């Protein structure tokens, strides 16, 4: 579980927005691309990868699932490409109220940005800095220096 | 643009 | 406050800029290729930085950077003390140079693997934060901030 | 393209 991450896209604008959630801590990466395909989640997979150590990622979709270009990503990069089933429905609501909550801080900036790609990285910023306690970057700090030592 | 990306 | 301090490094390639961002203490980085270094692209830079480690200084990689409204914007956004690259340590300098140039070995090394520029300098990204020197710079980054919040 | 971000 240091190790284990599910993809999420939603949309607004439009446009989509692809995130990376590292399960047991809640933090995210994020980004803005005009439509979700293979390659663009290939390549965010891969930046993903090289900025914190990814053991698994469950995927955001079947199509991403089967993608040759994600497994090949995924194959570059070490990571285990798994499917996104909610087992555990909880998965299901949490990734919900996540994409609520990160659509209602794109909203608090929304105007302070010109562009949606600011305002979305204006919300990963606030997400992964929340107390909710510790926020989600000490969390996942803590996490994975556990597991380092 | 008073805006942090576009201050124009 | 060193779990805190990165600098920014700019360097070029097939006539594209790359842009990099160091943390002084582990040599871990983060990167991306622009067409150009503009205030712009630098405040956007450092804002994506900063919502996934805990930035306090950033050392800046040149005066054009330094002076920029927009990088000050995104600075103050952030929360980020946006400070001069003067390398009143000379061994600084050197440090940067040799990053840059492994860093463009590898680009080397992978380039053939990657249609655009990049994919290959994200796979630099990679290799160059799990090489282990024996730790890696991202096992060396989370150990020391993980102590700083201990 | 034989790459990995382009198998084409
Ligand atoms: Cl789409
Ligand atoms: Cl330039």
């Amino acid at each position: 579980s240091p190790g284990i991450w599910q993809l999420d896209c939603t949309h607004l604008e439009g446009k989509v927005i692809l995130v990376a959630v590292h399960v047991a801590s809640g933090y995210i990466e994020a980004e803005v691309i005009p439509a979700e395909t293979g390659q663009e989640t290939a390549y965010f997979l891969l930046k993903l990868a090289g900025r914190w150590p990814v053991k698994t990622v469950h995927t955001d979709n079947g199509s991403n699932f089967t993608s040759t270009t994600v497994k090949a990503a995924c194959w570059w990069a070490g990571i285990k490409q798994e499917d996104g089933i909610p087992y555990n429905p909880q998965s299901q609501g949490v990734i919900e109220s996540m994409n609520k909550e990160l659509k209602k801080i794109i909203g608090q900036v929304r105007d302070q940005a010109e562009h949606l790609k600011t305002a979305v990285q204006m919300a990963v910023f606030i997400h992964n800095h929340k107390r909710k306690g510790y926020s989600a970057g000490e969390r996942i700090v803590d996490i994975i220096a556990t597991d380092i030592q | 643009d008073l805006k942090i990306d576009n201050l124009d």
